[PDB]
RNA sequence: AAUUUUCUUU
RNA sequence: CGCGGGGUGGAGCAGCCUGGUAGCUCGUCGGGCUCAUAACCCGAAGGUCGUCGGUUCAAAUCCGGCCCCCGCAACC
RNA sequence: UGACAUUGUCAGGUGGGGAGUUUGGCUGGGGCGGCACAUCUGUUAAAAGAUAACGCAGGUGUCCUAAGGGGGACUCAUCGAGAACAGAAAUCUCGAGUAGAAUAAAAGGGUAAAAGUCCCCUUGAUUUUGAUUUUCAGUGUGAAUACAAACCAUGAAAGUGUGGCCUAUCGAUCCUUUGUUCCCUCGAAAUUUGAGGACAGAGGUGCCAGAAAAGUUACCACAGGGAUAACUGGCUUGUGGCAG
RNA sequence: CGAAACCACAGCCUGGGGAACGGGCCAGGCAAAAUCAGCGGGGAAAGAAGACCCUGUUGAGCUUGACUCUAGUUUGACAUU
RNA sequence: UCUGCCCAGUGCUCUGAAUGUCAAAGUGAAGAAAUUCAACCAAGCGCGGGUAAACGGCGGGAGUAACUAUGACUCUCUUAAG
RNA sequence: UCUAGUGGGCCAUUUUUGGUAAGCAGAACUGGCGAUGCGGGAUGAACCGAACGUGAGGUUAAGGUGCCGGAAUGUACGCUCA
RNA sequence: GUAGAGAUUCUGACGUGCAAAUCGAUCUUCAAAUUUGGGUAUAGGGGCGAAAGACUAAUCGAACCAUCUAGUAGCUGGUUCC
RNA sequence: UUUCAAUGGCCCGUCUUGAAACACGGACCAAGGAGUCUAGCAUCUAUGCGAGUGUUUGGGUGAUGAAAACCCAUCCGCGAAA
């Protein structure tokens, strides 16, 4: 539910907003992709 | 709102379960012997860890 | 609306009680001196923890503002204000 | 570099 | 409101700072040639450089004002 | 590791992680739509005055250094007949021509040696005081009228002019800003900065007598309302059906 | 042996009018003690200051680029130096 | 067994090369002082990236293939995309 | 001079506006109910008559005189069989 | 499939009950992510949650107790003799 | 006083244009039960004094018996000037 979590809440299991969430975040905001620098998958790389 | 999981995470309940480990896994103190020679020692039990 | 860069009206100072030469030219807003009593009171009250203590206007009704011609005496330097009509164009001689 | 196409017969 | 930037052929872009002559691409138009079809060819034009004022031997350009658009910042 | 870092103070950015609070009114229920929320014209308006509806037809938040003021000259829109022209009455004419034109913008009223067109000169679209009209509570705002004290403009002058021929075209407190004065105060006495006052304007509140303000609740709560909807009856018959 | 809910007063119908479906009002049908067991038409039966809708310049949970802030976080300056 | 296309938007990250900003403090220009300009701190952005086993988005019109019916192939239209 | 309550109105005649119409909504005049009892319209806030201290007697208004019900099963002239 | 642990259906009984959640039949699971006693820890914008806004002493979309507090109410009810 | 007979008589309070209402409260009775006090203001009235008015901030008779009555001085409030 939205006030256990940030994702929580809507008439679909969704959420929302992007999961990418900024370094410098408040606890209790700091959920899913903490400062991602990429996202997806990934097919050859060093 | 409320405090979330992650937040809930400072101890308490989501603290370690450390009754049935048999000690830390240190290696040595740096003493005289290791610094300027060796010591022998002999293993005598392995044993799994939980 | 077109207003000629000197009319000859009625001068209200005191050594020129009689119709003289004005040259026109419009009036503007001062510079805001933060040296003002209600600038001080409004710092004032502003600081501290509280927030914003006085309103902030953020509806913008009445686009245009009325005209304020500001007269000066060629010889007497003395300075008059008029005030025209509201209009969306102005434009001296 | 670049050059595709030639209807069914007499 | 304060500051800064842009407007240029039918369209999209340089030239401005390095005042002396306004250019490029897309596009349109003109073909005779690849014996004959495609395809092709080179050139030609098309711009009050948004408006007004000032300058100099001379202003799209340099300066200022105005129209439109954009960005930042602030807003008893 | 090292005079960095840490820590303390201040400052800029960020910060629904969290806190507090808002998220108009009218409405043939409310919501959507619209503004009937501040205003003007004709009608509804029933020949004094007043008079409503989310009644009808429409307007307004502008525009004009002239489209203000004065003086002078002329008469407009159309119609008939003419000239070369070559459809064109282009232009130039003579007659008829009560306004059927124009008068910035909606409508109504008014206007002919003008209130219309043209020409000349000007800035009465100036400063100040009181009285009065409309909306009115005879409060405010807006608008307007007739005077008075000065300075003017225009005419030969009588006169006219205190913006637009009349009826709409707009704004309180506080704050800021400008102008004004041989202006007053900063209170122990002085000078200069600075600041505060009195008077006259501007910066705006269009929800227009003027709060600084985004949503959801299909988890919901309270005080109430049959002033108010769904239901509940009752009334009505615009449709369908039926009968002459 | 032994209650409770409920209770303005009470209780037979038709038509009329009426806050637009009356037990009471008006006009009629009518009308005879005291009781038992069932019954579910009516008493617009009982419970509960409607949970739907609207109003309130009444709230709360939640959301966000609403307004105003804030823990935290980032950077700088000064001190420690 | 597959997980197609897309970084324009909002989030994330990055070098700040935009140097394009700019609060305190410090420097200097004036004044007799209270009092303005330059410079500076990072930003985040403007760029780059990632690319969906991350937020999210992904139609229709036409010539048609012996016609014109068709609806395969094709090409432009919004583009981030058939 | 001081102050209360009021600032939801409704009905009828006439003049109307919007609606198919409404026991609908919105205006104008007057009379009313609201706050108005009484007689009549069988019953009723508005319709008719009439505005009310406690009583006696008389007379009326509107409305009635077959019975319920107080009062002529009165008079005169006609019409009508449902 | 028994004990144990639950509660699908009868929308059965009861529904001023035996009971502020029970009874009967039927049904799920039953050697593990099993059930459970005692001790202990986590406390209200907090805890805990195999996630129902669920549980946190019959109280949960923010427990209970006392106080601020006789909180405010443009709202409802009442407001005493001639 | 009871009862009978004729005629009349709807259940009170409340919101309301409108209540007997199928609108709300009311099973019955006893006791309790709701415009009070204070700091001000305004009008009116009464009393005392009057260009003055106000003894009780305070002091004395005081000790008896004295929260009372009585007496007493300087300020001060309002008014006499805007
Ligand atoms: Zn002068």
């Amino acid at each position: 539910n939205p006030v256990d979590h940030p994702h929580g809440g809507g008439n679909h299991q969704h959420v929302g907003h992007s999961t990418t969430v900024p370094r410098q975040s408040a606890p209790g905001q700091k959920v899913g992709l903490i400062a991602a620098r990429r996202t997806g998958l990934l097919r050859g790389a060093a | 709102g409320r405090v979330i999981r992650a937040q809930r995470k400072s101890g308490g309940i989501f603290q370690a379960h450390t009754r049935l480990r048999k000690g830390a896994a240190q290696l040595r103190t740096l003493d005289f012997a290791e610094r300027h020679g060796y010591i022998r020692g002999v293993v005598q039990k392995i044993i799994h860890d939980p | 609306v077109n207003i000629p860069k000197t009319r000859k009206t009625y001068c209200p100072g005191k050594n020129c009680r009689k119709h003289t030469v004005h040259r026109v030219t419009q009036y503007k807003k001062g510079p805001d001196s933060k040296l003002a009593q209600g600038k001080r009171r409004y710092d004032r009250k502003q600081s501290g923890f509280g927030g914003q203590t006085k309103p902030v206007f953020h509806k913008k009704a009445k686009v245009t503002k009325k005209v304020v011609l500001r007269l000066e005496c060629v010889s007497c330097k003395y300075k008059n204000q008029l005030v025209l009509k509201r209009c969306k164009h102005f434009e001296l001689g």
